[PDB]
RNA sequence: CGGCCGGGAACUCAAAGGAGACUGCCAGUGAUAAACUGGAGGAAGGUGGGGAUGACGUCAAGUCAUCAUGGCCCUUACGACCAGGGCUACACACGUGCUACAAUGGCGCAUACAAAGAGAAGCGACCUCGCGAGAGCAAGCGGACCUCAUAAAGUGCGUCGUAGUCCGGAUUGGAGUCUGCAACUCGACUCCAUGAAGUCGGAAUCGCUAGUAAUCGUGGAUCAGAAUGCCACGGUGAAUACG
């Protein structure tokens, strides 16, 4: 049919969502949301950007992500779920902006420096 | 619920009472329960005594309690006499297995004692 | 502070790699050691050459020198006699078939291991260390360098106690990593301990970056 | 370091070529399952008389310029000191500084 | 007839990608068909030492070097093309490996 | 602890030294070096002379002392008290 | 910070409730960044708080934290030389904060077993009026009338 | 019912080349200025985040034990080699770390989600044996292909119910495995047994402003074997800044 796709991506997370006009059903990597995500919280993150702009009956998806943690891949399917509606409709881009999901978060990690023990936790100093 | 001449509790499940008996373990402990037949959960209370009988006599396999501190104190007894580095360190009182002593041995050699 | 090198600092971005040829971890540290004794040799020998730069480029069975020196007509002397016998023992020092060629340097008051050769030269003749380097920074600005500075270091007119002391004219921008900053240095071996001599020469800015 | 040393290091890795293979094949009776005390015992006390510096584990790797003892890498044949000074020069081919 | 598969190793990209450019010309234009040059990833072998002589620990210099894969696949090859790719000797410091079969 | 395969390790000239003695039937002290060598059944009965890295101590050597080794009866170290 | 006047960062809304506060409330509960078990003891508690005290958990969550809420602190100024402990008055953000920070210190405090039941337990003491982070405050609001005399420095 | 195989170059990804962010546009404050505050668009907004890059000089700072090097000194010894020992001692003091003191947890079962690396005298699968460390046989692989290599915290169920405990693991005894000529002094790891102190630590003092602190695992160099150190990688992920 048509089959809008989105890619969403968090810290090492990699999404690719497709969209469908059906049911309200969810395929995450060939498992139901429930099965995949055992967060609640990372369920509703998924669940967001739908109940924003209603489409949550209306649209079957089917993703796939890659890389990552339980937070990651919920916020990389979150953003690809974003972009996916906004290709579809190009309508929500004001009300998904205001919300805050098209921004892609950028915050990956900081490395660790030489002469530090973390990226800034410094090695206990003595005066003595 | 009194195994090899020491009492056991009662409350506590039968893999985690046994290990009170000086020489059986939680290893140990879940082989005597698996050879008996009795489960693991268990409690040590509300067991007929013929199962307290076979425990009896599984625990009676293993050297356990006082005949065991025995053959330690002749381990280490026999470890003095023969004179060896370890049986030096040993009568001396100062980590056998080669541990640093310049700092860090407190376990065998007490607590501080000021100059 | 302490500086970063010049050269090493610019490597890829402006500067060129001397030695420049692949080899897998078997063969690496053979190759370095190899490169080392070439390298070696070659600046004993034509130490009265004014040789420049040394680079070395290897086929996987072959090794090509190439040798960038001032005077090209010392160094290869009669017809083919002195090149063939340096080419003879870079081969058996390297263990392969060797290939030597020499490249022409025209401006040698420009090239800065040249100028840190010559000022060494100079002290180790006990000449005056000011009147050195001063000659050395007149040549490369009249010659037409965008910027140059030396700076010795040491028991300077066999003083006991050692000091700097350096010069610049125009401008040497060592933070810009685009500069073309030629950097090298040298040591003299004067009676009264070693001196030291760093050369910067900024020829300009490279806009296409070009590797 | 000092000549005696690196000439000592030359006498480690020679020995070790030398006596590379009987080495090998007394370790391979001496670690043979089907091998018997008579043979075992055997091959086991011959191993014990082998020149010594044969061993590869009494061989150390020291810098191919100054014999350092000490910070040493493998792939540079070299120290700590000497990788950075031809690094700066531009002599390890692809080698450049980081920065990721 | 077998397919032959060649793969490309240099420290430098831009001249591993004159290198591979030059070797894809030479197979297309004889007739053969060429398929690439896919982009391996690279390897980053990062090295950390200690720059001061005696006891500085903090100050040290962390270096790396890259190296670059391209994969360069010829399929149906002619003995027009074998032959021309190896008369051409290509830019030195290009480690090259010709797999066939 | 060496692994069972290879079995106990005790060096040569201890043990032509130590053969020839038993084969002698003498009792003179038995100077080796070899302290990382194990005790034998056939040792049993005898001085041996271990270098302790300043000198030769004399141990005679027991029936307990099979499978330990003669360095464990050579100690290195001198300490008395710090006071 | 000597020169800077950024606010303070946008948190997000609890998932399960859609309160800012009740987001903030889990952050101070949570430990060593594990989210997961602190949202847990703290929706186990809210529940069992909710059935225990009244109708809702958003309802009973505001009123115990308001009977924690403090009026007035005491900081350190120096001006004569000598510190003088001054009251101040708290901003009303900064009283949501201490209000929440007592109330999980002095859970953790308390001897009974799970944490969602000492978090319900001080959460229904705290609203009753009874509880350690309502003597805190008690005792904050004590001190500063005792040192209210320097009120104008 | 495995991207596995026909196939497809859509998507992830792999690099290479480009575009993009400049207070550029709007409003306000302002010296009619620079600038500042908001906000529109935008993936990103005011140096977007991080790194490399360390001016003239200071401390006769550090290194003659990397090296080079002036002077001085030893030359059947201050140099040469070999075996054993020591650098690992132990009344004590100081510094930096790791593991804990537990229920936001321990243990048991089931189950999910990473990134970055290394590998030829190397990484070593599958299978068989061993409670285990490991052993035997042994495919593959100079490797986006094969191996290291099962991520852990997490999630679900059960149990323990506030104890010096089913917390904690030191110490010690016995038995072993592997590397290595060789594990006594003086290795690592495994199994059985044992089960110190320790219940959040005075004065004082340290680090950290965001994917940071905190916490959780993974890899690499050095290296026959020998990390709680060092250097990297990702998972979860805060509080506060009035001044
Ligand atoms: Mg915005
Ligand atoms: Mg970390
Ligand atoms: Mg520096
Ligand atoms: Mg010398
Ligand atoms: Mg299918
Ligand atoms: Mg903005
Ligand atoms: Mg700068
Ligand atoms: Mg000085
Ligand atoms: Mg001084
Ligand atoms: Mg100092
Ligand atoms: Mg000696
Ligand atoms: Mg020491
Ligand atoms: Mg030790
Ligand atoms: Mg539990
Ligand atoms: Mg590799
Ligand atoms: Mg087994
Ligand atoms: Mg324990
Ligand atoms: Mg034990
Ligand atoms: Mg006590
Ligand atoms: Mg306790
Ligand atoms: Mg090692
Ligand atoms: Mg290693
Ligand atoms: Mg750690």
């Amino acid at each position: 049919e048509n089959q809008y796709y989105g890619t969403g991506r968090r810290k090492s997370s990699a999404a690719r969502v497709f969209i469908k006009p059906g049911n309200g059903k969810i395929v995450i990597n060939q498992r139901s949301l429930e099965q995949y995500f055992g967060r609640e919280t990372a369920r509703m993150v998924v669940r967001q950007p739908l109940e924003l702009v209603d489409m949550v009956e209306k649209l079957d998806l089917y993703i796939t992500v890659k890389g990552g943690g339980i937070s990651g891949q919920a916020g990389a399917i979150r953003h690809g779920i974003t972009r996916a509606l906004m290709e579809y409709d190009e309508s929500l881009r004001s009300e998904l902006r205001k919300a805050g999901f098209v921004t892609r978060d950028a915050r990956q990690v900081e490395r660790k420096k030489v002469g530090l023990r973390k990226a800034r936790r410094r090695p206990q100093f003595s005066k003595r | 619920a009194r195994i090899a001449g020491i009492n056991i509790p009662d409350h506590k499940h039968a893999v985690i009472a046994l290990t009170s008996i000086y020489g059986v373990g939680k290893t140990r402990s879940k082989a005597i329960l698996a050879a008996a037949g009795i489960a693991e959960d268990v409690k040590i209370s509300e067991l007929s005594e013929g199962q307290i009988d076979t425990l009896r006599d599984e625990v009676a396999k293993f050297v356990v309690e006082g005949d065991l501190r025995r053959e330690i104190s002749m381990s280490i007894k026999r470890l003095m006499d023969l004179g060896c580095y370890r049986g030096l360190r040993h009568r001396r009182g100062l980590p056998v297995r080669g541990q640093r002593t310049k700092t860090n041995a407190r376990t065998r050699k007490g607590p501080r004692k000021p100059i | 502070g302490q500086k970063v090198h010049p050269n090493g600092i610019r490597l890829g971005i402006v500067k060129p790699w001397n030695s420049t040829w692949f080899a897998n971890t078997k063969e690496f540290a053979d190759n370095l050691d190899s490169d080392f004794k070439v390298r070696q040799y070659l600046t004993k020998e034509l130490a009265k050459a004014s040789v420049s730069r040394i680079v070395i480029e290897r086929p996987a069975k072959s090794i090509r020198v190439t040798i960038h020196t001032a005077r090209p007509g010392i160094v290869i002397g009669k017809k083919g006699e002195d090149v063939e016998k340096l080419r003879k023992v870079v081969a058996d020092i390297a263990g392969v078939p060797a290939q030597i060629n020499i490249a022409e340097v025209r401006k040698p008051e420009l090239d800065a291991k040249l100028v840190a050769d010559s000022i060494t030269s100079q002290l180790e003749r006990r000449v005056m260390f000011r009147r050195a380097m001063k000659r050395a920074v007149q040549n490369a600005m009249r010659l037409g360098a965008k910027g140059i500075k030396v700076e010795v270091s040491g028991r300077l007119g066999g003083a006991e106690i050692a000091r700097t002391e350096w010069y610049r004219e125009g401008r040497v921008p060592l933070h810009t990593l685009r500069a073309d900053i030629d950097y090298n240095t040298s040591e003299a071996h004067t009676t009264y301990g070693v001196i030291g001599v760093k050369v910067w020469i900024f020829k300009g800015e490279i806009l296409g970056g070009m590797a | 370091a000092k000549q005696s040393m690196k000439a000592r290091e030359v006498k480690r890795v020679a020995l070790a070529d030398k006596y590379f293979a009987k080495r090998a094949e007394l370790k391979a009776i001496i670690s043979d399952v089907n091998a018997s005390d008579e043979d075992r015992w055997n091959a086991v006390l011959k191993l014990q008389t082998l020149p010594r510096d044969s061993s590869p584990s009494r061989q150390r790797n020291r810098c191919r310029q100054t014999g350092r003892p000490h910070g040493f890498l493998r792939k540079f044949g070299l120290s700590r000191i000497k990788v950075r000074e031809a690094a700066m020069r531009g002599e390890i081919p692809g080698l450049k500084k980081a920065s990721w | 007839n077998q397919r032959i598969r060649i793969r490309l190793k240099a420290f430098d990209h831009r001249l591993i990608d004159q290198a591979t450019a030059e070797i894809v010309e030479t197979a297309k234009r004889t007739g053969a068909q060429v398929r690439g040059p896919i982009p391996l990833p690279t390897r980053k072998e990062r090295f950390t030492v200690l720059i001061s002589p005696h006891v500085n620990k903090d100050a040290r210099d962390q270096y790396e070097i890259r190296t670059h894969l391209r994969l360069v696949d010829i399929v149906e090859p002619t003995e027009k093309t074998v032959d021309a790719l190896m008369r051409l000797d290509l830019a030195a410091g290009v480690d090259v490996q010709i797999s066939l079969g | 602890p060496r692994s069972l395969k290879k079995g106990p390790f005790i060096d040569l000239h201890l043990l032509k030294k130590v053969e020839k003695a038993v084969e002698s039937g003498d009792k003179k002290p038995l100077r080796t070096w070899s302290r990382r060598s194990t005790i034998f059944p056939n040792m049993i009965g005898l001085t041996i002379a271990v270098h302790n890295g300043r000198q030769h101590v004399p141990v005679f050597v027991t029936d307990e002392m099979v499978g330990h080794k003669l360095g464990e009866f050579a100690p290195t170290r001198t300490y008395r008290g710090h006071a | 910070p000597r020169r800077r006047v950024i606010g303070q960062r946008k948190i997000l809304p609890d998932p399960k409730f859609g309160s800012e506060l009740l987001a903030k409330f889990v952050n101070i509960l949570m430990v060593d960044g594990k989210k997961s078990t602190a949202e847990s003891i703290v929706y186990s508690a809210l529940e069992t708080l909710a059935q225990r005290s009244g109708k809702s958990e958003l309802e009973a969550f505001e009123v115990a934290l308001e009977n924690v809420r403090p009026t007035v602190e005491v900081k350190s100024r120096r001006v004569g030389g000598s510190t003088y402990q001054v009251p101040v008055e708290v901003r009303p953000v900064r009283r949501n904060a201490l209000a929440m920070r007592w109330i999980v210190e002095a859970a953790r405090k308390r001897g009974d077993k799970s944490m969602a039941l000492r978090l319900a337990n001080e959460l229904s003491d705290a609203a009753e009026n009874k509880g350690t982070a309502v003597k805190k405050r008690e005792d904050v609001h004590r001190m500063a009338e005792a040192n209210k005399a320097f009120a104008h420095y």
